[PDB]
Parts: structure tokens; C-alpha cells; sequence
RNA sequence: UUGUUAGGACCUAAACUCAAUAACGAAAGUAAUUCUAGUCAUUUAUAAUACACGACAGCUAAGACCCAAACUGGGAUUAGAUACCCCACUAUGCUUAGCCAUAAACCUAAAUAAUUAAUUAACAAAACUAUUUGCCAGAGAACUACUAGCCAUAGCUUAAAACUCAAAGGAC
């Protein structure tokens, strides 16, 4: 008799419907967060295009193209295009912890889509590749 | 004559034994405001605070009841040599004593 | 006097009166603004009638135990003394 | 001129030492009390320090026959319900009633501890104290 | 000499030395409700001793029956089991809103 | 990779507030320690690096529980005095 | 090129959380899982011209190669920038054989058995006794010259003097 932060398990049958899809059935939006560009892209629960976008395509140049305002923008512009290609609902699976990491998910919102969860998948290697040197400043 | 030695098997805070725990009588004889100093026999008196539920009951001489946890509080700390006392013991105030 | 050795005889020998009053009123146990338009003496008033030199440390206690006395029942004894550390104040 | 050296010596011992110097001509008037009714040790400086590898202070810890009565007692009946009054010089406890007649049989020659514990609280149960075998 | 003087002994009062929640049990990897009960809801990972309350002995207990059931195809390495979510919290770390 | 999506590091938005599921979300990550593993392997640390920082981070958590103990035992201590003027 | 893949291949490389733990080993070093082999009794300290080891870098031959990266090239910065920052890519870090034998190889604490009081140069890591071996004798010249040994050849270990100075050095 409570809401669950936990995601319907996923082969089970649930009560929870968001325009008369399940949650497996909801479109994701792909959200890469890095220090530099701001990437986001809409699929279908069947791994099909829909949306893309990127403060690059937006037109912000260097320094601009890494801000929040920068992949808000973003956001707003995939959001325009996946909603003439009928969606209402995505699943943010949200990669990267640069800067439009939130930014986008607020663009998304703007322009007219629901978020009913949102997923973190930013690559965390259990022991992997050695990363680049550290900097000196 | 009782010697000192007989004096304390036989004293209450002997048989008291551990004082966690324990449910002991004391007596208010100090009030700040809203605090009570109260002595229960031991060497260190309790600080309590006065009660929401009869709280002008609770004046100077007036009988209590407790349940004891320290007599008294002290600690060592990182660094030091000896524990570090507060000089106060412990107790959690019950309420007023049946004058019966 | 037996205050000597504490160096300020005069007062320490007044905290030692005022904190034996403030006992009694206590343990014995209306409106507190019987003087109006009064202020507590200033320190170097105080310090004249102790004959001796005080530290604004030693000014500022000697108030907080003498508003505690006011805040007790007071009988006619203790608004005298609280009396004698008022100077009357004029608007 | 005097012997402001608290770490060498004693009060008594300076003051001694000054006058056989020739410094001090009078003896204070608290010097002939010291000679004739002096502490039971020398009041000299000694400086504190601690105990290092296996050296052990030496206090006895203070646990009488009846603690082990006791133990059990509170183990299984927890404090008495009434209250312990400290004030009382001879205020007599639940828990010190119940070893008290504890001894008593144990005076009769019982040997077992087990048998001590169950017809004790018989008693007392006759004696009209309500004991309360709490395990919570 | 005197009757009343204390009697060597060692201390009746003493009280029990406190055990963990898993004192005196079997860890088994094959046991996999029970290893669920310490780690992460939503990452998986294992809890530091600080959070679980165990002692050092199963605190390594936990730890190699996780890693071996892990690697053996028994417990999911990235989350808990959905189907363990319900069991009793026993860590001291909070996570809801 | 071989896991299930959608199980792991996943919320749910409740009454379409989108942002307090985000703020939970990264409370998750950041106790779990994800968020300062993540920020640790943008770069390189050197062994003898690593060492150094993980012995100073945990002499400065004792040193740091030790002083709240001797602040919240001392604060007992801490009321109105009972024996102004003396 | 990029993003997604609940697609396929790969098994290269490295082992998050646990680890706020302080275990194992002579030291070096060692923490993904499983299995096999395996650490153990000399009273104790005390060893080189002998024996066996010894991070990283480096050399030799055949392989590996995800990522990192001396050098090198390209881009910036700057009076210059043979650098710090950006990008690309080697030797190399990996495996298998052998060599090399050096580290701030530093707990800057030789080992062992006692003691905690009849004991503050300073700081660090409280003081101090006994036993055995090693080592030291102002600073620089000098991790150098010469000698001998060594799979080492721009190498390692061993290791002076002339000459110069009246200080050098440690703690506060
Ligand atoms: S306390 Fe006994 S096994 Fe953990
Ligand atoms: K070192
Ligand atoms: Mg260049
Ligand atoms: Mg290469
Ligand atoms: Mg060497
Ligand atoms: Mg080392
Ligand atoms: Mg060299
Ligand atoms: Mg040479
Ligand atoms: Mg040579």
C-alpha cells in the first residue's frame, strides 16, 4: 500500500501501468554525461532509434558545448523529436557524471516527457584498464 | 567495636553490588530551574531533568525514585594518561516515591 | 578580615552575603518591579563603595547574582538591599 | 633569603638546613610541632611516572562470599522491586534477605548450591516477598 | 585475623562479552538468503564491517562465501536479489527517499 | 554486461517528481561509494599513493570519532550553573 | 567518428566493494574464485671468502598487446619552453627461458633475554641492563681514482690519497 523505489521485477506480473505499457515496454533515454559534450538518445524497448541529440548538434562550440544550460537545451531538442514520434514516457538510463547529467534529465522534462525512473550506469570496472596519468597543474 | 573492614561487607552499597540497572531512592536537595540535582547515597549526585507529568511535585526534599546506570561517569580518551571524570553520576529519574 | 588573603576582600565579602541570601530564599521555598525607572549602578560606582578596584568580570557577575536574588521571593530585607546597588534614574 | 626548592628535601628539612646556614634566626612557630608530632611520611617531592612491560598496581579487588549468592540472584530475579534505600544504615534488601537465609541453610549443612537456590525462594515465597523469576 | 576481609575470587558480576548476529553459525555459499542480507540493494556491493556489525572472523566469512557463490552461479554479483528484498534489515545504513 | 537491466542502481519516480528521485538516486551511489570510486579513476593513482591516502583517511576518521565522543561526553556537563556567585 | 544493442567474438590486460581489515612470508613481496603441493620441533644469541633469494628500471631470444606510456612527431603557452597542458604513437609494463643485483631495499629501530625504580640534551618511538656479531672516528674531494671478483662492457660490489676548508652536521 506504498510506492516502491524498487523497479517491477522484471518476468513477474505487476499492478503498475504508465499509458497502458508495462515497465519493460517503456521507451529508455540514454543519457551520456561527460566532462566535455552532454549526449542523449531515445530507444524503443526494442533497441530502435528515435531521438538524438547532443550540445554539439545544438551548436555550442568548446567551453559552451560541457555546461548544464548546454544539454538542457539538449534535452529540450530530444524531447521535441521523440514526442512527434509518439512518446509520452521514458526510462532514463542516465551514464557519465559530467555536468548535464542532471541538466538533460530537466531538459527531457520540459519538453514535455515523464520520467518514471531513472537508472545510473556509469562504467565502474572491478580492477579493468589502467586510466591515464594524473595531471600536473 | 565494628571494624571497617565488617562495616563495608555490610554496607548497602556493598550489597547493592553492580550499579547498572539498579533501583535506588534519592533525595532532591539542589533545583536550577528545570533541573534536579538529586542524591542517592552514592558519592556523586544525578542530574535529571524535571519531569513534564506532576513537575511542582518535584521540589527541594522531596523523596524520588531511580534507576541507576553509573556512579560514576568517566572515560579515557585517545592520548590520555588517566580517565577523564565529569564528576556526576548517572541515573534515569522514575518518578516520586509513595510517601505510604 | 577574613576575606584578606583573596586579594578584593570587599568583593568577595559582598558575593559571600548576597549568595547566602539567594540560599535562604531558596530553600524557604508576586510582582518583582517594586522600583521603576532604575538603573543598577555603574562599576565605578560599585568600585567606590567597596573602596576598591574591580574588573568588568568581577561588575558583571556581581549583577547576574543579584538579578538571580530579584527573581526569588524577596521579603522587605532583601528590596533594601537590592536598593542600596539602584541609583535613581532621571528621564 | 630562603629555599624556594620544592623538588629537594621538605618544608621541615629546608627550614633545618636553613638555620644550622645561619640564615634563618628564629624558628617558625610551627617547627617545634613538626619535631615533636611529625606526619607518618616525609612530604618530599617525588615525580609521578608510569608503569612500563609487566609491572601491576597492587589493589585487591573486593568481592566477598556473598557475591556469588548475588550474582545468581540478580541473574534470576533481577533487583528486587522495591527500591534500594542508601540513606538507611541498616536497610535490609530483598536480595540481602534472600542470602541471608541463603546462609541459613547452608549453616544446616546442604551441599548443593542448587538445592540452597530453590528452597530459598520457598521461603521467602512463605515469608510473603513476591519474587519474580524474570528471565526477560 | 578478621572474617570480613575480601575473598580473592573472580568476579562473580562479570558480564557476557557480546557476540554478532552470526556467533557460533554456519556461513555456506550455497546460502544465499543470508549473504543477501549484506550487501547493497541497488549495487550489490559488500558492507564494511562498520555497517553490518559482525566480527572480524565472519566479516571474512561473509566475504569469501559471497565471492565464491558469485563465481560460482550462485549470487548476482551488480544487485540484490529482487526476491530477498523482503528479508530482515540487519545493517545499520538507510536508503529510502 | 551478462546481468539483468534495470535491477541495479535503478529508481522509481514517484507523482512524477522527477527530481527528488534524482536526489535519491545519488545518495544511493554516493554511500554505496560509487561516486568517489568514479572520481578516483578518471586518473591514475600510484600504489604508494593509494597507501598513503587510505592511512590518513582512516587516522583522520579515528582521530574525528574520537573528538565527537569527548564533545558529546564533555556537553553533558554543559547547563545552567548551579552555583552562580561562587 | 559517435550513441544504443537483454547482438556475436575475445580470454589480452588488471582484480571495485569487502579493506573503517592488519593477516602471511627471511626479506623483496603477497588480498577475484577453486583444487593440488606446502610453512611445523635445532635451548637461545652470534657468519663469509660459501649457498639460495632479492621491487622497479634495464639487457638477450621467441610470443602477447586491452589500456598506460620514456622517446619521438604534431598542437598550445612563453622573451625562449629541448617543460608543465592537449593529441598521436613507440621502447616498456604481460607470458615463457636466462641474465642483471640495484632502491628513501627506511619501523631511517641488529638480534635475544630482563627490568619499570632504585630515569626528562632536544625532537622522534618512554628509560635502561646484559650477551654476541657488524659498523663508525671533522667536512668536502668521494655512490670518485686505482685494485680484485662478477653472464655485468656508458654496469655492480670492494674503495683510497693528494689537495681545500675551520668548520660541516643534528634539534629547538
Ligand atoms: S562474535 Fe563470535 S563469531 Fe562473531
Ligand atoms: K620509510
Ligand atoms: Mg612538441
Ligand atoms: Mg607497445
Ligand atoms: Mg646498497
Ligand atoms: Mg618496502
Ligand atoms: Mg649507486
Ligand atoms: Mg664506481
Ligand atoms: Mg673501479
Amino acid at each position: 500500500s506504498r510506492f516502491s523505489l524498487y523497479p517491477p521485477v522484471p518476468g513477474q506480473e505487476s499492478s503498475l501501468q504508465w499509458a497502458g505499457m508495462k515497465f519493460e515496454d517503456v521507451p529508455i533515454a540514454h543519457i551520456k554525461a561527460t566532462y566535455n559534450n552532454t549526449q542523449i538518445q531515445v530507444v524503443s524497448a526494442t533497441n530502435a532509434s528515435l531521438a538524438r541529440a547532443s550540445c554539439g548538434t545544438e551548436g555550442f562550440r568548446n567551453a559552451k558545448k560541457g555546461t548544464g544550460i548546454a544539454a538542457q537545451t539538449a534535452g529540450i531538442a530530444a524531447a521535441a523529436k521523440a514526442t512527434g514520434k509518439g512518446v509520452t514516457h521514458i526510462r532514463v538510463v542516465v551514464k557519465g557524471m559530467g555536468p548535464g547529467r542532471w541538466s538533460a534529465i530537466k531538459g527531457l522534462t520540459m519538453g514535455g516527457l515523464e520520467v518514471i525512473s531513472i537508472t545510473d550506469n556509469t562504467p565502474v570496472p572491478h580492477x579493468g584498464c589502467r586510466p591515464r596519468k594524473a595531471r600536473r597543474l | 567495636v565494628e571494624s571497617f573492614a565488617s562495616m563495608l561487607r555490610h554496607s548497602p552499597l556493598t550489597q547493592l553490588g553492580p550499579a547498572k540497572d539498579k533501583l535506588v531512592i534519592g533525595r532532591i536537595f539542589h533545583i536550577v530551574e528545570d533541573d534536579l540535582y538529586i542524591d542517592f547515597g552514592g558519592k556523586f549526585h544525578c542530574v535529571c531533568k524535571r519531569p513534564d507529568v506532576d513537575g511542582e511535585k518535584y521540589q527541594r526534599g522531596t523523596r524520588v525514585r531511580l534507576r541507576l546506570l553509573d556512579l560514576e561517569l568517566t572515560s579515557r580518551f585517545l592520548g590520555g594518561t588517566t580517565d577523564t571524570t565529569i564528576l556526576e553520576a548517572d541515573a534515569v529519574l522514575l518518578g516520586l516515591q509513595e510517601i505510604r | 578580615h577574613f576575606l584578606f588573603y583573596t586579594g578584593k576582600q570587599s568583593y568577595y565579602s559582598l558575593m559571600h552575603d548576597v549568595y547566602g541570601k539567594v540560599m535562604q530564599l531558596e530553600k524557604h521555598r508576586a510582582e518583582s518591579r517594586d522600583l521603576i525607572g532604575s538603573r543598577w549602578l555603574i562599576k565605578e560606582e560599585l568600585e567606590e563603595m567597596l573602596v576598591e578596584k574591580l574588573s568588568d568580570e568581577d561588575y558583571a557577575q556581581f549583577i547576574r547574582l543579584l538579578e538571580k536574588l530579584l527573581t526569588l521571593p524577596c521579603g522587605p530585607a532583601e528590596e533594601e538591599f537590592v536598593q542600596r546597588f539602584r541609583r535613581s534614574v532621571t528621564i | 633569603a630562603g629555599s624556594r626548592l620544592e623538588t629537594v628535601g621538605s618544608v621541615f628539612s629546608r627550614t633545618r638546613d636553613l638555620m644550622r646556614a645561619g640564615v634563618l634566626k628564629e624558628k617558625p612557630l610551627w617547627y617545634d610541632i613538626y619535631k615533636a608530632f611529625p606526619p607518618l611520611r616525609e612530604p618530599v617531592f617525588r615525580r609521578p611516572r608510569l608503569r612500563y612491560g609487566k609491572a601491576k598496581a597492587d589493589i585487591q579487588d573486593i568481592f566477598y562470599q556473598e557475591d556469588q549468592i548475588r550474582a545468581k540472584f540478580f541473574a534470576t530475579y533481577g533487583s528486587g522491586q522495591k527500591a534500594f534505600d542508601l540513606f538507611n544504615p541498616n536497610f535490609k534488601s530483598t536480595c540481602q534477605r534472600f542470602v541471608e537465609k541463603y546462609t541459613e541453610l547452608q549453616n544446616l549443612g546442604e551441599t548443593d548450591e542448587e538445592k540452597l537456590f530453590v528452597e530459598t525462594g520457598k521461603a521467602l515465597l512463605a515469608e510473603g516477598i513476591i519474587l519474580r523469576r524474570v528471565r526477560e | 585475623s578478621n572474617e570480613d576481609l575480601p575473598v580473592p575470587m573472580e568476579n562473580p558480576y562479570k558480564e557476557p562479552l557480546k557476540k554478532c548476529v552470526l556467533c557460533e553459525k554456519r556461513v555456506d555459499y550455497k546460502n544465499v538468503q543470508l549473504l543477501s542480507q549484506f550487501i547493497s540493494p541497488f549495487t550489490g556491493c559488500i558492507y564494511g564491517r562498520h555497517i553490518t556489525g559482525l566480527c572480524g572472523k565472519k566479516q571474512r566469512e561473509i566475504t569469501k562465501a559471497i565471492k565464491r557463490a558469485q563465481k560460482m552461479g550462485f549470487m548476482p554479483v551488480t544487485y540484490k536479489d529482487p526476491a530477498y528484498l523482503k528479508d530482515p534489515r540487519v545493517c545499520n545504513i538507510r536508503y529510502r527517499e | 554486461a551478462k546481468h539483468l537491466k534495470f535491477i541495479a542502481r535503478t529508481v522509481m519516480v514517484q507523482e512524477g517528481n522527477v527530481e527528488g528521485a534524482y536526489r535519491t538516486l545519488n545518495r544511493i551511489l554516493t554511500t554505496d561509494g560509487l561516486t568517489e570510486v568514479i572520481s578516483r579513476r578518471r586518473y591514475y593513482e600510484k600504489p604508494c599513493r593509494r597507501r598513503q591516502r587510505e592511512s590518513y583517511e582512516t587516522c583522520r576518521r579515528i582521530y574525528n570519532m574520537e573528538m565527537a565522543r569527548k564533545i558529546n561526553f564533555l556537553m553533558r556537563k554543559n547547563r545552567a550553573d548551579p552555583w552562580l556567585g561562587c
